[PDB]
């Protein structure tokens, strides 16, 4: 939709959607094995797991659903393993002693992060402050990793191999005008 | 007793199994406006609804006359209804002409009445199955005998039997309206009972509690041990939430303002000291100086005021208030801290929240006021979340300037001698002055009348009189009046305690509408706050002389 | 909704020559049209935002009398708060009645 | 398509052509099959929540009888809803940025589709509701603009489709325009089998591409997110060995 | 003595680094956003650091202008810390941050100032009246020796504690047989910076 060009990027909306729609696994409360009670059916997803839990056993449940069980008492969300000290330490000691390539992480790199740090306060085994600063070291260092590289900016194309989802979206609209304006002005020279 | 304190939690069940629906808003909430043990109950009761996640609304009034309106407004659809803070010393169905046949089905609609006043209707308990209500242990025991003469009453000899009847009926009425427990914390038992307690819910039945210190100090003595007990049941962090029991002083907005400003406009030290004169200030300087506070160190805010002395406060109170006897100013309290934001106590809470109810943003301008009051009320309900303390500094802030415009008013009063000493009961009329536009508000006009009580029970006379206060607002012409009951020095032994100073403005105020045609407004739902016309005040004042009281 | 919403922007639409009003009809008649056929179970004239809860609180800013949802009736008394389902108020919302998601 | 392995690759495959028409600069074609599909599966689903709803309801209408245990009742059909709500979400996102499209290419397209040459026909790219969308809209823009001014314009320059003289007035896409891609590359689960990819040093399989202004070749290997014009790259994308991000 | 230093710096790094309200750390912010527009300043609100804790609050109020440079030096450290690589091992054009308070204390008259307030923090208002031309003051100063001609480096902070508070130049030289003080500033290489004048009224 236009609206003002929203027609060329993403939202921040549709970035936190895009990355609720992804699996994770839960660690359930209640029990719902069938009677050997109303199926869940549902459209989009394997409802064979959500049909077949029993209580204190892990499976795989989409997020957004993991979610509103933990809205309600019936969830409890195991975190992944990122979201500890001991390997957040080594992350930035990789990054630290290689000031040219970004770290491996995924596309949801911080969302996640924020999604669990708003709703899953409790579930952790690590104090929330320690892991908020640690990840906020992260993104400090990965934002001057990004400005020493943009330095140089080519005509003709660009590598950029891990950078997450956030970190593209918020810089598309200038990188691509700006790229956009050279090759214009190169192939009219010609 | 309808639903003893040992059953509430299957009431709790009840609304479960009548309103918890999935698209359909099936409980209403009724809120009485402009008190602070109803707002606590309702944001407690609305945390717990949104726990289960049962849908709901949340609906203020002012005055009878919008409950019956909005009560007409009603759709069968509602299957439970809940009424907070009103509703129990009258008959509702009398009130609202509700049909047994015409519900019953059971009965349909249920309605939950929970207030407090003690003098409640008795025919709204024992004759309705439709009306029910949480009862405070109250039934069990007093109305022992009064259930009696209702029950047998509900050849020529037995006429005996119908007169000791009605001489019982008529002596459990013709008593004066009073308060004896709090809203919240029974709401809070419920709560225990049920096992959904936590830091917020605590809080927020320390506030309700703690809104009744001004006027039922005996409730409030009644009540402490059980927050103490519960509170100490249940490195400094950017996370930490700490609940203290810290000493704390009867002064306004320690934390806040000034010591010197705090003992300035503290009510109790005022009518200790008669600080509205000279010689009040004389002895306030003599003991800062006694004390060895400077005057220029004692006029800093709390927070960059020297840290020695602020560690040392205690013990110089302790040894300098002995000679001036305010040793009764010293108590202790609850104080919350959120990480690094600062702290807090109870009573300048609360004062926050009662300051911004008070100030915030002819029958046309009356439903104006009526509209702003609500506006103002939920603002207030807002304000209570931890995400906002922009909408607290400025209640501090409107705290500080209202005692300030009180304190101006009742100086001049106290000046002028306006007070008139009649026979019976006390009287003062504010007939031109200043700022008259802010006594518009039945909570300002109590705050004052409480200081001005503070300050005649604060004296050497010996008699215990009511007061009858008044106002004026040119663009209606018409008196507001409100009845304050005497009121103990805080310091007093407990054994002349046997039962609170009651009220009887309300019967009579009502007793003189019955029986001459007033120009009058009865609908606040504290009875004994009433409007008038200004031809019509003094001839009633001269009836309510003359009438028995 | 491609109702022009003259009720309740701009209030007289005086600043407009006759034949861009005339076009205004014209779009509004083709917007009304589109949703008519195939995709009649889809409101194309709905949210853009992407749903990400379910209960929300909601504050009533307009007065009015009482309506009716399915399975339900909701009374919009004058400045009150309900707790009720995303799906439900968002028409609402879009009208100006409703504020305070 | 022409089989479904599971309604759950129908919506991935949705979210992946939702993803890749919002960024692209050029009006991509239509996937009649999957919302065929999708369409029918709505209906059905909401079919079978109001059957169950109603029965809910008037069993609960008929007599006081037991209310609905609320564990297993409510949040199974709300769970459905939900989703439901999100899928026509997503599907009305989808809808109205192809409608905006249409709406900025319109001319272009049109003397496009006149062309007996043209391979590509405007009945493939279009639902028949935009067709007449677009051709309705022509012609509403096309009066008005007649009659405001074209009235007065003398008969050399009053058609609105020139290209002579020093302006032309048709919007071609923009085929250069930068883009963001991830190398997804081959769908099958080997991976390895196209005809297309190379090998470099320590493997790392590749695709060559070559860009003829700048006359140099550029490598491309899988799990790298790249900037590169769109031009070069339309091929692979119809393919679905690169996903636009 | 350099072990308090460290430990002060210490607790002002803890402080910069730690503080956060929700869920914003707002200083380290701050400071990204002021070198990013060459704004090399730091801004401290007192009530933050009085509720962060009392002690450092206290020592900063006792002896301003022994402790002040501490924080001004940790404030820089921190910035190279979170804006430069260290690359497994250049520029460093950063010279030593300003700090600048702000407070809500009681105001004090003019008049009212004496004998008591002397090295202490104080708030006041007035009006404006007259102002000086610019000046330049010296931090960096390279000094050369005749004799023996070697060169050194001095460092300069513009706080001043007594009234003298400047090394003229070392007495002798460092290691033949040298004067009193044979030692000239070398005007190149050296760092100003800028200093004026006020009236008040
Ligand atoms: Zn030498």
């Amino acid at each position: 939709s236009l609206p003002a060009h929203l027609q060329q990027t993403f939202s921040p909306e549709e970035i936190q959607f895009i990355v609720e729609n992804e699996p994770i696994k839960i660690f359930p409360r209640i029990t719902t094995r069938q009677k050997i009670h109303t199926r869940w059916q549902l459209i989009t997803t394997d409802d064979k797991a959500l049909n077949n839990m029993v209580a204190m056993r892990s499976t795989e449940v989409v997020l957004w659903i993991a979610l509103l069980l933990k809205q309600q008492s019936k969830c409890s969300i195991v975190a992944p393993q990122w979201l500890t000290t001991k390997e957040l330490d080594r992350k930035i000691q990789y990054e630290k002693t290689h000031p040219d390539r970004f770290s491996e992480l995924p596309w949801n790199w911080l969302v996640l992060a924020r999604i669990l740090f708003n709703k899953a306060k409790d579930d952790f085994h690590d104090p929330i402050h320690e892991l908020r600063g640690k990840i906020q070291d992260l993104r400090e260092i990965r934002q001057i990793k990004v400005l020493k590289g943009l330095k140089y900016l080519n005509e003709s194309h660009l590598q950029l191999d891990n950078l997450s989802l956030l970190e593209i979206n918020e810089l598309r609209p200038f990188i691509t005008e700006i790229m956009d304006k050279l090759r214009e002005i190169h192939t009219a020279s010609l | 007793m309808y639903y003893g304190i040992s059953q509430f939690s299957e009431a709790y069940n009840k609304i479960l199994r009548n309103s918890s629906s999935h698209s359909s808003c099936q409980l209403v909430i009724f809120v009485s406006c402009l008190n602070i043990d109803a707002l606590c109950a309702t944001k407690m009761l609305s945390l717990l609804f949104k726990k289960q996640l049962v849908q709901s609304q949340i609906v203020p009034i002012f005055g009878y006359s919008e409950l019956r309106r909005h009560y007409s407004q009603l759709d069968d659809n509602i299957n439970s209804l809940l009424l907070v803070g009103f509703g129990g010393v009258i008959d509702l169905e009398a009130f609202l002409e509700i049909d047994p046949q015409e519900y019953v089905i059971s009965f349909r609609r249920d309605i939950y009445v929970l207030d407090a006043h003690r003098p409640w209707n008795l025919d709204n308990i024992f004759g309705s199955q439709i009306i029910q209500c949480f009862d405070d242990g109250t039934v069990d025991d007093t109305l022992g005998e009064q259930k009696e003469a209702y029950y047998k009453l509900l050849r020529k000899q037995r006429k005996k039997q119908i007169h000791e009847y009605e001489g019982v009926l008529e002596e459990y009425y013709s008593q004066g309206t009073t308060v004896v427990n709090s809203i919240s914390a029974q709401i809070y038992s419920l709560l225990s009972a049920i096992g959904e307690t936590n830091l917020s819910n605590l809080w927020l039945n320390i506030l309700g509690t703690t809104s009744l210190d001004i006027a039922y100090a005996q409730v409030y003595n009644r009540l402490y041990p059980l927050l103490q007990d519960e509170v100490k049941r249940l490195v400094k962090t950017p996370d930490t939430l700490t609940l203290n029991i810290q000493p704390d002083y009867y002064l306004f907005l320690l934390r806040h303002s000034s010591l010197y400003d705090s003992f300035y406009y503290s009510n109790y030290v005022n009518a200790k000291l008669s600080l509205w004169n000279e010689n009040g200030k004389k002895r306030l300087h003599k003991m800062f100086a006694r004390m060895g506070i400077p005057l220029s160190t004692a006029q800093e805010t709390w927070l960059y005021m020297d840290h020695s002395i602020k560690r040392e406060l205690g013990i110089i109170f302790d040894k300098n208030l002995d000679r001036y006897g305010l040793q009764d100013i010293i108590r202790d309290g609850f104080v919350r801290t959120l990480g690094y934001r600062g702290s807090i106590s109870a009573s300048e809470f609360v004062e926050a929240l009662t300051a911004l109810l008070e100030v915030g943003n002819s029958a046309q301008k009356l439903t104006n006021l009526r509209k702003r009051w609500v506006s103002n009320f939920w603002l207030s309900w807002d304000a209570l979340d931890d995400r906002k303390v922009e909408l607290l500094n400025r209640g501090i802030q409107l705290a500080q300037d209202l005692q300030r415009a009180i304190f101006n008013t009742g100086v001049a009063i106290l000046e002028k001698k306006l007070i008139k000493h009649l026979r019976i009961y006390r009287l003062c009329v504010l007939q031109d002055g200043p700022d008259l536009d802010l006594y518009r508000n039945p909570l300002t006009l109590l705050r004052l009348g409480n200081w001005l009580i503070e300050c005649c029970a604060e004296s050497e006379d010996k008699q215990l009189l009511p007061m009858v206060l008044a106002s004026i607002d040119e663009n209606t012409d018409t008196y507001l009046v409100a009845g304050l009951t005497p009121r103990y020095p805080r310091g007093l032994d407990t054994i002349h305690t046997k039962k609170p100073i009651l009220n009887n403005f309300s019967m009579a105020f009502q007793q003189i509408t019955a029986e001459t045609d007033a120009k009058v407004r009865i609908d606040n739902f504290e009875s004994s706050i009433i409007e008038i016309r200004r031809e019509d005040l003094s001839p009633f004042l001269e009836k309510l002389t003359l009438s028995g009281l | 909704n491609g109702l022009d919403l003259m009720s309740s922007s701009q209030q007289d639409t005086n600043n407009l020559s006759h034949q861009e009003q005339e076009y205004l009809k014209e779009y509004c008649d083709l917007i009304t049209d589109l949703k008519s056929g195939d995709l009649v179970d889809i409101d194309l004239s709905g949210s853009l935002v992407p749903p990400s809860d379910v209960f929300i609180d909601v504050r009533v800013l307009k007065d009015a009398g009482e309506i009716q949802t399915e399975y339900g009736v909701f009374n919009l008394i004058k400045d009150s708060q309900f707790f009720v389902r995303q799906s439900d108020v968002e028409r609402l919302i879009q009208q100006g009645y409703l504020q305070k998601i | 398509t022409q089989i479904y392995v599971s309604p759950q690759q129908d919506f991935s495959d949705l979210m992946k052509s939702w993803k890749n028409e919002r960024c692209s600069p050029e009006l991509l074609p239509y996937p009649h099959q999957l919302m065929k599909r999708l369409l029918n599966r709505i209906s059905m689903q909401s079919q079978l929540i109001e059957n169950i709803s109603m029965g809910f309801l008037d069993m609960q209408n008929a007599s006081n009888a037991n209310p609905p245990m609320p564990n297993e009742s409510k949040l199974p059909l709300l769970c459905m809803e939900t989703e439901l709500e999100r899928l026509k979400f997503v599907i009305r996102s989808y809808i109205r940025c192809r409608l905006s499209k249409i709406d900025k290419f319109s001319l272009y397209l049109r003397q496009l589709n006149e062309d007996e040459n043209s391979l590509i026909s405007l009945t493939d790219l279009l639902s028949k509701d935009e067709i007449k969308y677009h051709d309705t809209h022509s012609l509403i823009w096309l009066k008005l603009v007649n009659d405001s001014i074209l009235k007065y314009m003398p008969e050399e320059l009053q058609a609105i489709n020139d290209t002579e003289g020093s302006v032309n007035m048709i919007d071609e896409p923009d085929w250069n325009k930068f883009v963001f891609i991830h190398v997804n590359g081959p769908p099958d689960g080997k991976w390895n089998e196209d005809p297309l990819l190379q090998e470099n040093e320590f493997g790392k399989p590749c695709y060559t591409v070559t860009i003829p202004d700048l006359k140099e070749e550029v490598e491309l290997t899988i799990g790298s997110i790249y900037v590169m014009r769109y031009e070069v790259i339309r091929d692979l994308l119809r393919d679905d060995k690169v996903a636009l991000i | 003595n350099d072990d308090d230093n460290t430990e002060i710096i210490k607790s002002f790094k803890n402080f910069i680094l730690e503080f956060r309200l929700d869920s914003q750390f707002i200083y380290r912010d701050q400071l990204r956003n002021n070198i990013l527009v060459k704004n090399y300043s730091l801004t401290v609100n007192m009530e933050h650091l009085i509720g962060y804790n009392e002690d450092i609050y206290k020592k900063l109020s006792d002896e301003p202008s022994d402790i002040i440079p501490l924080f001004e030096t940790a404030i820089t450290q921190v910035a190279k810390r979170i804006s430069i690589l260290s690359r497994a091992q250049l520029l460093n054009s950063l010279p030593t941050f300003q700090l600048i308070l702000n407070s809500n204390a009681n105001q004090i008259p003019l008049r009212d100032l004496d004998s008591e307030h002397v090295s202490k923090i104080v708030r006041l208002s007035g009006i404006i009246i007259s102002t000086s031309v610019l000046s330049s003051r010296a931090t960096y100063l390279s000094i050369m020796c005749r004799n023996c001609r070697h060169t050194t480096s001095i460092t300069i902070n513009n706080f001043n504690s007594i009234t003298g508070n400047t090394v003229s130049l070392p007495r002798s030289c460092l290691s033949k047989n040298c004067g009193p003080d044979p030692y000239i500033i070398i005007h190149e290489s050296s760092k100003f910076i800028d200093q004026q004048f006020l009236k008040l009224q």
